């Protein structure tokens, strides 16, 4: 009537993914961690845009909506960050927000490419992931592209761009010893990369005891957050879910 | 235009409870949990926790509609054992469970890092 | 239009890979080539650099106002 | 007691017109202490049966072995001595018919039971004397034991 005891094997542990095992859990945990991976680990993004000049030939919107997406360097700043509607400031502070500019005008005969490179911040922990550079816009000569805006902490379920995955890889019983999925004709399948089957093998042999176990993991980050951080709050995150729905049903109870 | 704003599936507005208990008159010792602003995230892994209890006779959950975030668990246990004091100790057992996974997990991250 | 930041299912970042796509094909890769030469493994990704259009080039000759 | 039927049987056939479905295998049996036949639908991919396989066969009104009856609802919590640990492969169903050789002036010689396990369906053929406890529409136990 208790908790398993999950153990942990890394694969493989690099800049841009972590690839690993989760033993001895059910599938439900497995892909709740999964699943807040994508939707709950929070990060930092672009949310807030004023537009001072714009003479691009990409609306206004336009320039807005691809700023959001610049994926943005949040590894320890996101912890300390508050929420913008929970924080008491005037709408807006270093403890709430990391304020951006962007100005370039193209005064030359030249496609000015405006990139990540050109987005300023006012604090240095937070820059683009990429500082190649994300192109943001091209410029035309005579052509003005002057902003600010403000970069604050949110999670993937709100809206894509928080979202710190550039995705999940997740796998479970490679050799179909439980059957979950049912191949009309195994042998057409080729062998998942965790497949310990000969090539002469298809399909283990049914397994009538069998439960979902040895769930493999392969987090691709899409810069935001380092792979081992996506995980690691992602668990935090969970945990600080069900202690809140903890204390919530304990003061129901009462 | 009646898109609504893409806040309202994690936060409760004002006058909204979190959970809220119900007993439920069809059968004894059973009980439904309406849980607010959550998905299955939080149903599907509280239902596989309580399924682990013996003394859990019933755990089961629905989303009542995927445009609505509310989460209804129905849990029956045997007659010497509180619905809520099962769902406690579901909570109780995952909460343990992912602090040890998280120390797990560090340890192997350090681990790969030295080599 | 212009190239898209994400790709559009799995979110990878493929905002900053186009010139260096051009860059690839000007190199006298076959564009398999250049797309794993970028590390675009999933076909999502590939899907978008493979069928790119870059409009916003056909758009820079007209004049500014 | 509680025990509607109970015999060993041999299987003869474990698809006679080629399966129809992939878990599910219609096993003909015959009764050598008895002439009884058996159809029966097994589950064969959590109890596999081969062909010549010889089983203890036991048709039950309960489980409990004390003619307490059963509530026909799961209770794994269930703490009573049930027949079931004394067998490999428990169904429980529902007798839906029982057809005879009866005439419109005799009694039935040769009786057929229907019995339906959640769909998986079994006639038990034989003499009128083996098969008095079945009664159309009472909830049935099947147990099952492969012998060596
Ligand atoms: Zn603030
Ligand atoms: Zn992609």
């Amino acid at each position: 009537p208790y908790a398993n005891q999950p153990t942990v094997r890394i694969t493989e542990l690099t800049d841009e993914n972590v690839k690993f095992i989760i033993e001895n859990t059910d599938l439900a945990v497995a892909n709740s961690i999964r699943r807040v991976f994508i939707a709950e680990v929070p990060i930092i993004a672009i949310d807030w845009v004023q537009i001072d000049a714009n003479s691009s030939v990409l609306h206004d919107e336009f320039i807005a909506h691809r700023l959001g997406l610049i994926p943005l360097t949040s590894d320890d700043i996101v912890d300390k960050l508050q929420y913008s509607r929970d924080c008491t400031c005037e709408e807006f502070c270093p403890e709430c927000s990391v304020e951006f500019t962007l100005d370039v005008r193209c005064n030359e005969d030249q496609t000015r490419h405006v990139t990540s490179r050109d987005l300023i911040s006012n604090s240095p922990r937070v820059i683009p992931v990429t500082s190649d550079d994300i192109l943001i816009v091209k410029l035309r000569k005579g052509q003005e592209l002057r902003l600010r805006a403000y970069a604050k902490k949110g999670f993937g379920k709100e809206h894509a761009k928080w979202n710190p995955t550039a995705g999940v890889a997740f796998e479970y019983d490679p050799d179909n010893a439980l059957r979950h999925t049912v191949y009309p004709k195994p042998e057409e399948w080729p062998k998942s990369e965790y497949s310990e089957l000969d090539e002469d093998e298809s399909q283990a042999p049914y397994d009538p005891n069998g439960k979902p176990e040895r769930f493999y993991y392969n987090v691709e980050s899409c810069g935001s957050l380092r792979p081992e951080t996506i995980v690691l709050s992602a668990l935090s995150g969970l945990k600080k879910k069900l202690s809140d729905l903890q204390t919530q049903l304990s003061h129901e109870i009462q | 235009m009646n898109a609504p704003p893409a806040f309202e599936s994690f936060l409760l507005f004002e006058g909204e409870k979190k959970i809220t208990i119900n007993k439920d008159t069809k059968v004894p010792n059973a009980c439904l949990f309406t849980i607010n602003k959550e998905d299955h995230t939080l149903g599907n892994i509280i239902k596989s926790q309580l399924l682990k209890d013996p003394q859990v006779l019933f755990a089961g959950y629905k989303v009542p509609h995927p445009l609505e975030h509310k989460i209804i668990i129905r849990v029956q246990t045997t007659p010497d054992y509180s619905p809520q004091e099962a769902f406690t100790n579901a909570i109780t057992d995952l909460i343990s469970e992912l602090s040890l996974l998280e120390e797990r997990f560090r340890v192997a991250i350090k681990d790969k890092q030295e080599g | 239009m212009i190239i898209p930041v994400r790709c559009f299912t799995c979110g990878k970042i493929v905002g900053n890979k186009w010139e260096a796509y051009l860059g690839l094909l000007q190199a006298e890769y076959t564009e398999g080539d250049a797309l794993d030469a970028l590390g675009l493994k999933r076909y999502c990704c590939r899907r978008m650099l493979l069928a790119h259009v870059d409009l916003i080039e056909k758009l820079l000759n007209y004049a500014p106002l | 007691a509680g025990i509607l039927f109970e015999d060993i049987f041999d299987v003869k056939d474990i698809d006679p017109e080629g399966k129809k479905f992939d878990r599910v295998s219609r096993l003909h049996c015959e009764s050598e202490s008895f002439k009884m036949d058996l159809i029966l639908d097994v589950n064969i991919q959590i109890y596999p049966v081969d062909l010549g396989d010889k089983f203890r066969l036991v048709i039950a009104s309960t489980l409990y072995e004390d003619g307490t009856l059963d509530d026909g609802e799961y209770n794994p919590t269930d703490d009573r001595p049930s027949r079931a640990d004394q067998f490999e492969y428990v169904m429980y169903g529902k007798v839906y018919r029982i057809e005879g050789d009866e005439t419109s002036t005799e009694a039935a010689t040769r009786l057929s039971a229907y019995v339906s396990y959640g769909g998986l369906l079994m006639r038990l053929q034989g003499d009128a004397n083996n098969l008095h406890g079945f009664e159309v529409d009472s909830r049935v136990y099947l147990l099952m034991k492969k012998l060596a």
